[PDB]
């Protein structure tokens, strides 16, 4: 990280900020237009709509979201809260 | 990883020390919004289709599949029943047709 | 297909 002796760093053509705008686009997108957004024009599709069909996708029907979505929302929120505990006291 | 969009299948042409590729691929158009629900309730119990969803063109609830708005009557051969109408959350009231009590009733 | 071919018709 020095600059001596005929070396020198070049900075970033695209800093950081854009490159959260890019992962903010991408969650946007897959937060409110499904896969829809990836293919072509996004369309506006549920969240609890997309993850029935995901999990029509994988093979359980609609009755195991629509009948648990409490419990499906507190395993979710739980589940992505304990990401920030893992990497945090995991250096 | 073939095309951008809904893959359908391939081209393969030749060059000098390559190849170059063509890629048909399914893009959608003229998309319109409509009203939907995830169940209908009739006769006390919870009713879902068999491959889609349940739309309404503001007053008529219709079943269509995913990708096109193609209606169908909601009848008991295209939609199957889980559980009933309290643990499901929006679930609407309508009717489900029965294409079999006519043939049985008016002429036999 | 029964029960509604027997007890109703
Ligand atoms: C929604 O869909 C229904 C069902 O196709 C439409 O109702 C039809 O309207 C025409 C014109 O008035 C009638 O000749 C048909 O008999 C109706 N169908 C039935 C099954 O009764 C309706 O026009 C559509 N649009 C709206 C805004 O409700
Ligand atoms: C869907 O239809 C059912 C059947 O009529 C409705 O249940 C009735 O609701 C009223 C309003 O409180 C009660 O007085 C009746 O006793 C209920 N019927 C029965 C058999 O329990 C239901 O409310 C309707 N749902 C919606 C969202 O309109
Ligand atoms: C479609 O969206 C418009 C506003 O963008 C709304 O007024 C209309 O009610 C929607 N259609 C249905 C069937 O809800
Ligand atoms: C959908 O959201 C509206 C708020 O605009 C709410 O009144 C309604 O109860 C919600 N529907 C369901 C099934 O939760």
């Amino acid at each position: 990280a020095q600059k001596f002796n005929g070396l020198t760093v070049l900075p970033p053509l695209l800093t950081d900020e854009m490159i959260a705008q890019y992962t903010s686009a991408l969650l946007a997108g897959t937060i409110t237009s499904g896969w829809t957004f990836g293919a072509g024009p996004a369309l506006q599709i549920p969240f609890p709509m997309q993850m029935a069909y995901r999990f029509n996708g994988i093979g359980v029907t609609q009755n195991v979201l629509y009948e648990n979505q409490k419990l499906i929302a507190n395993q979710f929120n739980s589940a992505i809260g304990k990401i920030q505990d893992s990497l945090s006291s995991t250096p | 990883f073939c095309g951008k969009g809904y893959h359908l299948m391939s081209f393969p042409q030749s060059a000098p020390h390559g190849v170059v590729f063509l890629h048909v691929t399914y893009v959608p158009a003229q998309e319109k919004n409509f009203t939907t629900a995830p169940a209908i309730c009739h006769d006390g119990k919870a009713h879902f289709p068999r491959e889609g969803v349940f739309v309404s063109n503001g007053t008529h609830w219709f079943v269509t599949q995913r990708n096109f708005y193609e209606p169908q009557i909601i009848t008991t051969d295209n939609t199957f029943v889980s559980g009933n109408c309290d643990v499901v959350i929006g679930i609407v009231n309508n009717t489900v047709y029965d294409p079999l009590q006519p043939e049985l009733d008016s002429f036999k």
